[PDB]
C-alpha cells in the first residue's frame, strides 16, 4: 500500500508525515550548524555540519543560520540537506517509491518552482509530486471551501481570499511582517532592559521567551497606563545557565508590531488593515461571505487574545451594518500540513500527480502547466 | 434592450412596444416640416396614433383592413396607411393624402402605393355622409363571431345601449363598383354611426377621431358581453333584456366626448414612449406646485 | 418604458389636509386599484373602487374622473360627503365628477358594517350577471363565494324610491350584489376580505363561463348543493409558524393580501401598509461536524539654519587657527576679591 | 440577459455544403419559425415545417428534434432524403429522429408540385378537426381558405394501405387536408402560399369555434354559399411586411425585397 508523503516546509519549521494520517509524523526547525570552536578530542564524535532537531541540542558550540527567509531560499544545498534528512533520517522511507506533496508561498518569483521541481524529480527520483498553494490547504483543514484566510508563518504573512475553491490572484495580499522580524524587535526592546542577546543562539532563547511570555493587548494606551501604575504585568523567565530574568512591560510591546509597523518603521499598513484591503479588491457579492468566514493559520497567530483584537479592528473599519465573526481553531499550527492530508487522500487526485515520464518531454516547467 | 422579452402568449405585443422605442411616431421636425399645412399636421398625429395603438389591443389584421380620416381644408382630401405596411410601423410622415377617387395627390415619405379596393367602401361612406370625418374598420375575433350570427346585436349591455341605432350590410361579396357603392350608401342612412358587415368585419363612423375611437371601444366591449352571456343559453332560457328607449332615458365648456378615454390612451402610449406628440387638454398628471 | 409610479407621496407633496387614519386608508385603497390594473379586470375608472373613512363623520375616498388605474396614487384621490359635495380635493388638476359616487352611497345609508365597496364590470362578471341563471354552485369557488342577492339595475340611483327598494332587497346579511346587465358588488368590512370575495367571484364567473360554454345545458353539470351540508369552513389555515405561537385565528384575506403587497414592495413601489407579520431572509444554519464555532460573539527647533551650525564652527575654527590666548570664566566670589 | 438570437448565423460556419438558393431558402424556413413563436401557435419542438430543397434527387430540410421554435437558426436545420436518413446534418448537437418525418414524406411522393407544407396543433384547429362538421363557410376567410380534404388518421404512415389511401384521399388538385383528431395541414407552392393559406384558416377556424359555440346550434348561423365567388402572386406582400419589421427590428434575415422600397 503506497502512500502519498505531506511535507510542508517554512522559514524555521519542516513537518512531515503519511497522508491520511491525523498527526505528522516528524516536526522538526529549519535550521542548519557549523562549528565555530576549535575542536581537539581526537576519536569522537564529531561532524561537518549539523541539521534539524540534533543541531539545536548543540547551540553552543555551533553557528545556526537558516536557509529560508521570507519565503525565499537563499542557498539551496542546505535544502537539499534539509530534504536529505527529512526522507532518510526522520521518516526512513525511500523517497522514490512514494509520491510526495510540496507547499509553498502564493506570491513568489518564477525561478523557486522550477528549481524545486528539477531537484525533487533528480535527486530523489520521486515517482511523482505535486505543488499547492498552503492558504488554500489551511481552508481546506477548516472544511469551507470559501472565506478569507490569513496564513502568518515566520517567513511572511499573507491573505488570499478563495471563493467557491478558487483564490482570486488580484485580491492576494502579501505583507513582509513574520515572528522573525518579531523576534528581533523583542530583542531590541529587550536591550533597554539591561539583558543583552547578540548570538544566534540567544535569538533562539528570545523566541522561545515570545513563545512563553507574550499576548496581545486589548487596548493599546490603557495597557500602557496599567503596566506604568503597577507592578501586576510583570512575570519572571529562567534562564538555562540559571539566570531569572523579569520581562514586565515588554510582553504586549513585541506583538503590537504586528498591528502598527511604525514601531519597526515599515511603510505598509496594520495586519487587519491588510485584511481589510483584500477584502475590498473582491466583489460586492460575495464580500458577506468574505466577512462571515475568516480563519486564522500560522504560529504568528497563536498569541493570546489575538482573535478578539482582530475582530474589534476589523469591525471598527467594516460597515455597521456587516456581521464580523473570527474563526480560530486550536490547531492553526499545524492546518497547512492537515489540508494536505485531505488532498492527497482523494480519490479524484491520483490523477492530479505529476507524471514521471511526462517531465521528461516537458521539463522543469511542467508545474507551471499542471499547478 | 432593443427588443424587450416576450410573454408565452404576448410577443407581438412585446415586438409593438420595441417598434415604438426604436421608430418614433412624431416624424415632423422644425425642418421637415416645410411646406406643410397645420391641420394637416396635427391631423396626421392623431392618425398614426390610432394606428399604433389599435396593434396594441389586438384589432390588426395585416394590412387587409384601413382606418381613414377625412380633413376638409381644401375641396377634396383623405388621410389613409400606404399599402404593404403594417400597423406598428406607422409614422406620421408616412402617411399618404388621396382623393376621394382614390388618385394619389401626394406620394408621402414612403414609396409604395395604395390599394383601391380598400378604399373604395371608405369611400363610399364618405360620399355617403358629409359630416362623417372618421371612419375605423377592425376586425376582431369575437366581432366576426357574432357577425356571422342570425339574430344580430342584442340590448344585454350598457355598452351596446350606448350605440343606439346600428346598420346592418349583408355580405354579398362581389364587388363590382358602383352598384356596391350605392348598396352601402342607402344601407346606411342618416344617423346610425356604427355598421355591422355580416362576416367581413365591424366598421364605425364618427365625427372626430376620439368619438369613432370611443364608439368602435364600446362596440368591442359590447360584442365580448354578448358572446359570453349568448354562449350558455341562446334561445328560451330568457336572457335579461332592457328597453334600448326606456334605459337610454334613464341612463341620461364640458368634457368633449370621447376624448377622455382618448387622452387616457395617450398617457399610456407617452409613459411607454412612443412620443406620440398629441396635444393635451392637461399636460400634467398633479398639479402646478413649482 | 418607466411603469413604476410611487404610490405614497404624501410626504413628499405635503400640500394637504389629512384627517386621522388617512395615511393609512389612501395607501390602502390604492393598492387595491393597483392590483386591479395588474389583473387587467379593469383598466379605465368607473368608479369600481370606494372607502368609508370614519364612522362619526361620514367621509368616503374615491378616485377622481378621468385617471387611470396606472396613474392611482393616495394623494390623488379625493374624499366626498354622503350627499356627493367635495370635502377636500386631491393633488390632481381634473373636472371633478361624482355622478357614479351616489350607488356606493345607496351601500353607505343601509349597512353601518360595510367601509369598502368594489364594483366589477368584467366580462366574466356580466356574463354571469346577465345570464338568467345566478352563479351556479358548480365549482370550488363558487361554494367559497357563499350567499347573494341579485337586483335589477336600471341605470339611476338618484330618486327616493329606487334607493329604498336597494336597501330594502339588499337585506341585513349579505356579502354580494349582482347587478343583472351590469356586473357584481362586493362589500367589506375590511379591504383584505373584499378583495379576496373580488377574486373569488372572478375566479367562479370564469368558471360558470366556461363551463355551460362546454356543455348544453345545466343538469349535464352534477352540481353540488351548498346548503345540504351546511359549513362552517372551520380547520382551514392550519399554521406551524416558529416565530409567533401555532394558531388558527386568521381573517378572510389578510394571508392573502400580504403576500401580494410585498410583492408590490419588492420592486420599488414605495407602500405604507404595515405588516401583521415580519419576514426576515437569513442566511441557513449549518449542522455539520466539519463547522467550527466562533470564538466570540520635536526635537530639534522647528525654524533654525544649518548654515548658522556651519558658521558657528568656522567661527570655533577661526579661534584654533589663531592660538589668541583667553583665560576661563571666573567666579563671582573671586570677582569680589579683586 | 441574454439577448435575441440571430436568425442567419450560416456565415460563421462555412462547413456545411450549399446547392444552389440554399442560402437564401434555408432562411426562409427559420422566419416560419420564428412566425410560429410570435403568434403563440407552437413553442415546443415538433414536425412542423418540412421544405422540398430540389424538385431532383429529393432532398429535403426539417428542424432538429428537442429544439424549441424561439432558439431555431439558419445553420441549425437538418437535411434529410425521402426516406428520413440523415444527408447533411446540421450545427446542432442534439440526437436525432426522424420519426415524425414520414407523413410529409407521404405527402411529398403524392404531389410533385407540393413544396413547403405546415402542420399545427393550436387549440381552435384541433377543435375544428376533431369536429365531424369540419370547416364551415361562415366566416370571410373560411371562404378565402378554399376547398379541403378530410383524412381518418391512426397516427402512422408506415404501411403501404396508409399511403395508398393517402394519395387517393387527397386528389390530384388540393392544397388543405385536414387529419381528424389531429388537425390541419396546409399545402403550397412557396413558404408564402402555405404560411397565408395556414394563417387564414386559422383565423377562420377561431371565427368558427367561437360563433358556434356563442349560438349552440349549426342551423342558428347564417350559411354563405360558394355560388357567389365561383405580379399575380398571392402571399408574398404580407410575408415581404414582416420581413420588414424583422428586418428593422434587429433580426439579420437575409430576404431580397422585391422592390427598393424607401
Ligand atoms: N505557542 C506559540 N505562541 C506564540 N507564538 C508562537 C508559538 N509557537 C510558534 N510561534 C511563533 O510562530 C513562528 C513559527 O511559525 P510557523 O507556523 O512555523 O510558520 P511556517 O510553518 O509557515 O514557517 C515562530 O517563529 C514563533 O515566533
Amino acid at each position: 500500500d503506497i502512500a502519498a508523503l505531506v511535507v510542508d516546509n517554512g522559514s524555521g519549521m519542516c513537518k512531515a508525515g503519511f497522508a491520511g494520517d491525523d498527526a505528522p509524523r516528524a516536526v522538526f526547525p529549519s535550521i542548519v550548524g557549523r562549528p565555530r570552536h576549535q575542536g581537539v578530542m581526537v576519536g569522537m564524535g564529531q561532524k561537518d555540519s549539523y541539521v534539524g532537531d540534533e543541531a539545536q541540542s548543540k547551540r553552543g558550540i555551533l553557528t545556526l543560520k537558516y536557509p529560508i527567509e521570507h519565503g525565499i531560499v537563499t542557498n539551496w544545498d542546505d535544502m537539499e540537506k534539509i530534504w536529505h534528512h527529512t526522507f532518510y533520517n526522520e521518516l526512513r522511507v525511500a523517497p522514490e517509491e512514494h509520491p510526495v506533496l510540496l507547499t509553498e508561498a502564493p506570491l513568489n518569483p518564477k525561478a523557486n518552482r522550477e528549481k524545486m521541481t528539477q531537484i525533487m524529480f533528480e535527486t530523489f527520483n520521486t515517482p511523482a509530486m505535486y505543488v499547492a498553494i498552503q492558504a488554500v490547504l489551511s481552508l481546506y483543514a477548516s472544511g469551507r471551501t470559501t472565506g478569507i484566510v490569513m496564513d502568518s508563518g515566520d517567513g511572511v504573512t499573507h491573505t488570499v481570499p478563495i471563493y467557491e475553491g478558487y483564490a482570486l490572484p488580484h485580491a492576494i495580499l502579501r505583507l513582509d511582517l513574520a515572528g522573525r522580524d518579531l523576534t528581533d524587535y523583542l530583542m531590541k526592546i529587550l536591550t533597554e532592559r539591561g539583558y543583552s542577546f547578540t548570538t544566534t543562539a540567544e535569538r533562539e532563547i528570545v523566541r522561545d521567551i515570545k513563545e512563553k511570555l507574550c499576548y496581545v493587548a486589548l487596548d493599546f494606551e490603557q495597557e500602557m497606563a496599567t503596566a506604568a501604575s503597577s507592578s501586576s504585568l510583570e512575570k519572571s523567565y529562567e534562564l538555562p545557565d540559571g539566570q531569572v530574568i523579569t520581562i514586565g512591560n515588554e510582553r504586549f510591546r513585541c506583538p503590537e508590531a504586528l498591528f502598527q509597523p511604525s514601531f519597526l518603521g515599515m511603510e505598509s499598513c496594520g495586519i487587519h488593515e491588510t485584511t481589510f484591503n483584500s477584502i475590498m479588491k473582491c466583489d460586492v457579492d460575495i464580500r458577506k461571505d468574505l466577512y462571515a468566514n475568516t480563519v486564522l493559520s500560522g504560529g504568528t497567530t497563536m498569541y493570546p487574545g489575538i482573535a478578539d483584537r482582530m475582530q474589534k479592528e476589523i469591525t471598527a473599519l467594516a460597515p455597521s451594518t456587516m456581521k464580523i465573526k473570527i474563526i480560530a481553531p486550536p490547531e492553526r499550527k499545524y492546518s497547512v500540513w492537515i489540508g494536505g492530508s485531505i488532498l492527497a487522500s482523494l480519490s479524484t487526485f491520483q490523477q492530479m500527480w505529476i507524471s514521471k515520464q511526462e517531465y521528461d518531454e516537458s521539463g522543469p516547467s511542467i508545474v507551471h502547466r499542471k499547478c | 434592450p432593443n427588443v424587450y422579452p416576450a410573454a408565452p402568449q404576448g410577443g407581438m405585443a412585446a415586438l409593438n412596444m420595441s417598434l415604438g422605442m426604436v421608430t418614433p411616431v412624431n416624424d415632423l421636425r422644425g425642418s421637415d416640416s416645410i411646406a406643410y399645412d397645420k391641420g394637416e399636421k396635427l391631423l396626421r398625429c392623431k392618425l398614426a396614433a390610432l394606428y399604433r395603438l389599435a396593434d396594441l389591443f389586438g384589432w390588426s389584421h395585416l394590412i387587409y383592413n384601413h382606418i381613414t380620416t377625412r380633413v376638409s381644408s381644401e375641396q377634396e382630401h383623405f388621410l389613409i396607411v400606404p399599402f404593404g405596411l403594417l400597423y406598428s410601423e406607422v409614422t406620421a410622415s408616412s402617411l399618404v393624402k388621396i382623393n376621394l377617387q382614390g388618385d394619389v395627390v401626394d406620394r408621402g415619405s414612403t414609396n409604395l402605393g395604395v390599394n383601391q379596393a380598400g378604399f373604395t367602401l371608405h369611400s363610399a361612406v364618405y360620399a355617403a355622409r358629409p359630416d362623417v370625418k372618421c371612419v375605423v374598420h377592425i376586425h376582431t375575433p369575437a366581432g366576426a363571431a357574432v357577425s356571422a350570427m342570425k339574430c344580430g346585436l342584442l340590448p344585454i349591455s350598457p355598452e351596446a345601449l350606448s350605440l343606439g341605432e346600428v346598420a346592418y350590410h349583408d355580405y354579398h361579396g362581389i364587388l363590382v363598383d358602383e352598384e356596391e357603392k350605392v348598396l352601402i350608401q342607402k344601407n346606411l342612412g342618416p344617423k346610425s354611426k356604427v355598421l355591422i358587415l355580416r362576416n367581413h368585419g365591424l366598421v364605425s363612423v364618427g365625427e372626430s377621431v376620439e368619438e369613432a375611437f370611443y364608439y368602435i371601444h364600446n362596440l368591442v366591449v359590447a360584442c365580448e358581453i354578448q358572446v359570453r352571456t349568448l354562449a350558455s343559453a341562446g334561445g328560451p332560457d330568457n336572457l335579461v333584456l332592457l328597453d334600448p328607449g326606456k334605459y337610454k332615458a334613464k341612463s341620461r365648456p364640458a368634457w368633449q366626448i370621447g376624448e377622455q378615454e382618448f387622452e387616457a390612451l395617450m398617457r399610456m402610449l407617452d409613459n411607454l414612449g412612443y412620443r406620440t406628440g398629441y396635444p393635451y387638454r392637461y399636460p400634467a398628471l398633479r398639479e402646478k406646485s413649482k | 418604458f418607466s411603469m413604476m409610479t410611487p404610490i405614497n407621496d404624501l410626504h413628499t407633496a405635503d400640500s394637504l389636509n389629512l384627517a386621522k387614519g388617512e395615511r393609512l386608508m389612501r395607501c390602502k385603497i390604492s393598492s387595491v386599484y393597483r392590483l386591479l390594473d395588474l389583473y387587467g379586470w379593469a383598466q379605465l375608472s368607473d368608479t369600481y373602487v370606494t372607502l368609508r373613512v370614519s364612522k362619526e363623520q361620514d367621509h368616503f375616498l374615491i378616485s377622481p374622473k378621468g385617471v387611470s388605474c396606472s396613474e392611482v396614487t393616495a394623494s390623488s384621490l379625493i374624499k366626498v360627503n354622503i350627499l356627493g359635495e367635495v370635502v377636500e380635493k386631491g393633488s390632481s388638476c381634473f373636472p371633478v365628477d361624482t355622478t357614479g359616487f351616489c350607488l356606493h352611497s345607496a351601500i353607505y345609508a343601509a349597512r353601518p358594517d360595510v367601509r369598502c365597496i368594489i364594483h366589477l364590470h368584467t366580462p366574466a362578471t356580466a356574463a354571469v350577471s346577465a345570464m338568467k341563471w345566478g352563479l351556479l354552485p358548480v365549482s370550488h369557488n363558487a361554494l367559497l363565494v357563499g350567499d347573494m342577492a341579485y337586483f335589477d339595475f336600471n341605470g339611476e340611483m338618484e330618486q327616493e324610491a329606487d334607493r329604498i327598494n336597494l336597501q330594502k332587497c339588499l337585506g341585513p346579511t349579505c356579502k354580494i350584489l349582482v347587478l343583472r346587465n351590469h356586473g357584481v358588488v362586493a362589500l367589506g368590512d375590511t379591504v383584505e376580505e373584499a378583495f379576496y370575495k373580488v377574486f373569488h367571484l372572478q375566479a367562479a364567473c370564469e368558471i360558470q363561463v366556461s363551463a355551460l360554454s362546454s356543455a348544453g345545458g345545466v343538469e349535464n353539470l352534477i352540481l353540488l348543493e351548498q346548503e345540504k351540508h351546511r359549513p362552517h369552513e372551520v380547520g382551514s389555515v392550519q399554521w406551524a409558524g416558529s416565530t409567533f405561537g401555532p394558531m388558527q385565528k386568521s381573517r378572510l384575506g389578510e394571508h392573502e393580501f400580504e403576500a401580494l403587497m410585498r410583492m408590490l414592495d419588492n420592486l420599488g413601489y414605495r407602500t405604507g401598509y404595515p405588516y401583521r407579520y415580519p419576514l426576515v431572509q437569513e442566511k441557513t444554519k449549518h449542522k455539520s461536524e466539519v463547522e467550527i464555532p466562533a470564538t466570540v460573539t520635536q526635537f530639534v527647533p522647528l525654524y533654525t539654519d544649518p548654515q548658522e551650525v556651519l558658521d558657528m564652527r568656522n567661527k570655533i575654527r577661526e579661534q584654533n587657527r589663531q592660538d589668541v590666548k583667553s583665560a576661563g570664566p571666573q567666579s563671582q566670589l573671586l570677582a569680589s576679591v579683586i
